[PDB]
């Protein structure tokens, strides 16, 4: 944590406390000016907490003092931490207006609020006058600008603590916290900006979960070397379909190509795999011959013997879910000696003893729901648990990449977070594409962390290029936006 | 102009 | 002085001093990342003495340590003093690199040099190893960038001690100091960015010397009501010209007219006074005659005359010097009731006992050799001389305009520096359009002081405005570009 | 010479002749796929002398061979040199058509006629069948690109030697020759090219007369330190005007300020002294008394007291031309200890013994008329003739400029041409422009020779840059494009 | 970007 | 295109 | 400007 990050940046770098906080209340400063201009026509009411978030309001409203048209802090706490106090002063002897009471109207004069009531210090569920003055400034209108976190929102879970302060704005110090970026928290931090408040470099960099960026997306991104073949950029098996799930191998059959594979190949019931090259006759669509329309041990042979000539194969999407499937997929997996893309039904019919026993690395794309039944939890429980799936991905040695409007991506080491995309992924179609761009990754040399971590961010960054409406987007478009995604980064 | 004048 | 602005700043409003010297560090970094554009291509030599300069050039430095390509200290005091030896601490925990010695190659691995060595706490001439550091400094064609005030120059006078270092941008805490302001510091310090460290704006204000603004200017303009007729505008005489320095009183006469004056009155000597009004027919221009092409004390009375209908009087540009011309100026000052605009050869032989006699007001316009004279000085100890000039309006009770690059402008209590202009305005007839402005905007209602403050900046930024090369600019072009000039406040 | 440079560069250098020869070739092939754009089109008709010049033209076909429409030469000349045979050699080698035999007709069949039938080793009148070639292809519409220089412009002084080619566009080798730069050859020329052959650098530098360009322009002009004052740009005394000729000191008085004078006065008889205050204000016109509108020996005391103050004087546009003015002109420059700019009548009576007695130093600025006037020779003898310039610079140890559509500058030792201009400064007043920017560049610091190579230099730019047709331009504006000259230099 | 990343 | 192909 | 001065 920052709060350690903190510790270590005065107690042994020593750099003075009330330093560091001198910094974050500039930075605050600077980011109002950068989103609203000039501040001098507007008017300031500050909101403090006694604690280190509301010494940083004191060091905001002092540095407005004089500057803009009108300041005036609430002091909502009982007691003030040490820097809190000495700002408090220095607040007043630079002739600064503070009162102790809230009064309902005060919104009523003024233009921007800060909320500097608590910080990463929250402890516990907001109640009392506490919730009634964030009630009052979220029905207010106003322009909100938040110190460090929402007021509200826990920084660790990004869950919101009875009532939270919904921001405009949200200058945050050193590195983003979790609850930034997870929701709801992701969504009443509104716009937020990351300050260097003046921390060592090396403990900014020492911390091991990380937001997904386009610089980490670029230098993963495989190299295309003039002279080459398509042997060079590998080969994926998708065994997926069923005679009531057609559609399924097509969408993840073209996310291996529009990454760049050389070959991809379906393994799909007959005649459900002849869809597929009526849609794109790139993709090769191999018959499986099947008793009622699914998989079943009876397909097992044949489809370690087409795994044998790829690099990656992917398994799931639209496969169904009963009794033949299961033995199919846990016996496969089992027997598989190559890397493997779980999603969808594969997920909902998993033996997870199998992936223990795997030599061979594993990814596994479920949305809550199939976590949920995969680990035998609820939905509740399970989305945006980042511990949870982090000690789920190192006790079965894979790579967890829970789905969501904030996507997880975690080796149980490294965790990342994937904050691209937006609506028009919430739809049938979306995960079976994101599964075929994880294995062509794969098949191009990528490691599972680094495809995943890779095909995360594109997946929702062409969702963003759609040009109309988020909510007509489909799967279809997708396809077609992923290569347009792919050359922004560069 | 917070920080700098010109 | 701001030394005395910091002190309070500490000891009585309790900001510690560590947080001014960070803050005024910081305020370098940003300003240079304003200039340089990204700051993480670039590597940094930063120079550092022992004082608080040095102290602020490793906060500079500490702050872009794992942000930019290299940074290298060169700490070239003895003693650090305690905000010194702090960041200097500082610095080092983080990783920092120090050296004592200054290799002359050492230049050739940096881009860009930070200039902490001396700051306003400069004591005398730079001799030794420090003018050697500075003079390779200044050979070696990197972007130089100077913490407070470029070292080696006297941040009170401007003056170069001994050797100073040339800055491509200086960033200064506070307020401007009077060394950036006038020449040659002026020159030395390149672009001025004044940075806000956190003192209480209420000690900012209370400097009693200040650089003339845009806004300052544009607030001070008179009025012009629509029902208003020229009678509303005042009127001004200027006695003015000889046969000799016939051009004198056109150019004043019509520096009168562009300011907005209602009416304008030469008395000049027949025929020269015919000159004005072939080139200028809207002026009224008077023929005085004269015995010599002169005037003398026979023309006092009907100098008198024309005077008692008008608001404000200019004389001096182009009378000539001689005696006769000394009595009539002379007794004409002593006797007019009226405020005077004093200017050239009217200065050259003013009996300085005739100003203190004067219950009417007056403002003198001297270029350094006519203030020399004045005092009975040399050029060198009166240019620049912001003290002399201030004791001398203040014992005469007058507005003294300092003419030169940078224009001083007193009334012995308050002190304006203009810094607008070019060297198109280093030629004859500029001085001449000037007193016409000073005493037009007199006659239109402003305070001498006002009038002066006004003029001087609209004079100075007018010449600006011309589109050629300055060195091709002329009084004549002057005048058409004042009216531009003016439009461009607004 | 360049026949010096070649020698030198093979005999001691050791560059073989033939790829000197190589090189010119070629140079003129880019030249003209330069100046025509792709050369595939075109049919080439290219006339060959014996001489080197032919052997370089040898080379030029034989590098279009195969590349272009048709190539033909023409050999015109009897026997080959040895560099011309050799290439003569190649170019049949290579498949080349050659005839000996030029008929009228044969034009018709081509679009761009190469001339290389004489060179700089041209001797004597072009008559014959050489001549009758000559006029033919100057008679035939097409386009003519002449190697080195046009055949029958003498190299070293710009005469046609009976009859010359006139070319579109000519390349010329190392350096320009004299022929280029001087009237008729500088017409005859037409766009001129100067190819880099091979010659070392030091060679190329070694040239004694110069071409005066903009880089060399830019480099000699003052700087104008921002701390300055009128003082720092100096002063000019204009002795000039008459009761017949009352227009030229305001001329020459403006050329002075337009070019960045501090200050500058003209002595002028009265009451003509008063017409350049009413044009220009900004000028200082001392009304000089004389008995019958012209300067005589009663005016000396009063010229050379005015001349105390200034840095130098200017004289003669427009004095008349009298004995009384003769008297004047020579005591006062015998007794004038200031370097002297003399011009127009004071050159028409001026004892050249008072020259050669001066120790201060002098320009002269005839025109050809003048110059002839002043050594007694016809306007034909002086008109473009360097050396005698020369001479008489050195003999009399002043800078000459001797004006024309090239304008000649020297000190004895070292010659400038000025190519700038057109024909509207073939205009009363032109000349007494150039008089005041040359006293002015002087009362700056350059030296006589400096300030005579820039003033040529923007006179004539500014007269380029006049808006409409250049047989409007007047002096008068002239002088208002002056500072736009300035302007466009940096 | 030394102060701020978005 | 004399002197050079692209 | 190798090749040629204009
Ligand atoms: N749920 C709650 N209801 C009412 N008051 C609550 C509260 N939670 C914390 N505080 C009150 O605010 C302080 C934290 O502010 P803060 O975020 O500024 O805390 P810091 O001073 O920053 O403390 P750390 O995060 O531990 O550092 C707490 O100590 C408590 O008194
Ligand atoms: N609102 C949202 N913002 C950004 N991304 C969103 C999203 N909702 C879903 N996804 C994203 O879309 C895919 C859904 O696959 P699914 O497996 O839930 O089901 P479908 O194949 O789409 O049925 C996942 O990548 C998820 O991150
Ligand atoms: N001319 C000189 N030659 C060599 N060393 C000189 C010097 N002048 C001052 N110092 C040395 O540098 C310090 C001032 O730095 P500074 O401008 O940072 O001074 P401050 O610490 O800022 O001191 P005040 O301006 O008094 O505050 C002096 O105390 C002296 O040791
Ligand atoms: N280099 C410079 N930069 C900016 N302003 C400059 C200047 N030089 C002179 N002035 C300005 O021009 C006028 C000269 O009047 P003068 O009285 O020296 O003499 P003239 O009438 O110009 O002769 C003054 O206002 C001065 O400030
Ligand atoms: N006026 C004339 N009438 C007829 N023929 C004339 C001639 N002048 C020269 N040539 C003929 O052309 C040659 C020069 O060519 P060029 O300019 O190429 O001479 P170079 O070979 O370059 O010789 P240099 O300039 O001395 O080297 C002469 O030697 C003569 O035979
Ligand atoms: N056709 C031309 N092209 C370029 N420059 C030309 C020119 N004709 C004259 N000049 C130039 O104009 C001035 C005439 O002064 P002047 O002394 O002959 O006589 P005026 O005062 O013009 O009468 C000289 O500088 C000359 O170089
Ligand atoms: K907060
Ligand atoms: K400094
Ligand atoms: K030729
Ligand atoms: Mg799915
Ligand atoms: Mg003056
Ligand atoms: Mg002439």
């Amino acid at each position: 944590h920052m709060k350690e990050i903190d510790e270590l940046t005065i107690k042994e770098y020593g750099v003075d406390s009330r330093i560091l906080m001198e910094r974050a209340g500039i930075s605050v400063v600077l980011a109002m000016e950068e989103e609203l201009g000039n501040l001098s026509d507007y008017r300031f009411l500050v909101l403090c907490g006694g604690g280190n978030n509301g010494g940083d309001g004191f060091v905001v409203a002092r540095n407005l003092l004089g500057v803009v048209k009108d300041v005036l802090v609430v002091f909502l706490g009982k007691k003030k931490t040490p820097d809190c106090e000495y700002n408090y002063g220095l607040y007043k002897k630079f002739g600064g207006k503070v009162v102790e009471q809230f009064e309902p109207s005060i919104l009523n004069e003024f233009d921007v609020v800060v909320d500097a009531i608590f910080g990463t210090g929250l402890r516990g569920e907001i109640t009392g006058e506490y919730a009634e003055i964030i009630n009052l400034v979220n029905k207010s209108g106003k322009v909100v600008v938040s110190v460090d976190v929402p007021s509200g929102i826990d920084s660790n879970t990004g869950k919101v603590l009875r009532t939270a302060v919904k921001a405009d704005l949200t200058v945050t110090f050193g590195v983003p916290k979790i609850g930034h970026i997870l929701f709801p928290g992701r969504d009443l931090t509104g716009k937020l900006k990351v300050a260097n408040i003046g921390h060592p470099v090396h403990l900014i960099n020492s911390i091991n979960r990380y937001v997904i960026t386009r610089e980490m997306v670029r230098s993963l991104l495989p190299e295309r070397p003039r002279d080459s073949h398509k042997g060079t950029y590998g080969k994926v098996l998708i065994i997926a379909g069923s005679r009531l799930y057609s559609g399924a191998p097509v969408l993840s059959g073209m996310g291996s190509l529009k990454v760049g594979t050389g070959l991809v190949k379906l393994a799909v019931p007959f005649p459900q795999n002849l869809i597929a090259t009526s849609r794109f006759p790139e993709l090769i669509s191999v018959p499986i011959d099947t008793e009622k329309g699914f998989f079943s041990l009876q397909n097992l042979q044949e489809c370690l013997e087409l795994s044998k000539d790829v690099d990656v194969v992917a398994i799931g999407p639209g496969l169904g879910n009963n009794e033949h499937v299961r033995e199919f997929v846990n016996e496969f997996l089992k027997t598989l000696e190559k890397p493997a893309v779980i999603d969808a039904d594969a997920i909902n019919v998993l033996d997870t003893s199998v992936l223990k026993e795997r030599k061979s690395p594993a990814v596994l794309t479920p949305h809550p729901g199939e976590m949920a039944r995969l680990v035998k939890k609820t939905v509740g429980d399970v989305k945006y648990n980042y511990e949870l799936a982090e000690e789920f991905a190192k006790e079965n040695d894979c790579v967890l990449v829970l789905k969501s409007a904030t996507t997880i991506v975690t080796d149980g080491e490294k965790t990342l977070f994937n904050i691209t995309g937006n609506t028009g992924l919430s739809k049938g179609g979306s995960g079976d594409v994101l599964t075929g761009m994880i294995a062509g990754f794969i098949a191009q040399g990528l490691s599972p962390l680094e495809a995943s971590t890779v095909s995360v961010y594109l997946h929702g960054f062409a969702a963003e290029l759609f040009e109309q409406d988020e909510r007509g987007l489909t799967a279809s478009e997708l396809l077609r936006l992923i290569p347009e995604a792919i050359r922004r980064l560069k | 102009a917070w920080l700098f004048e010109a």
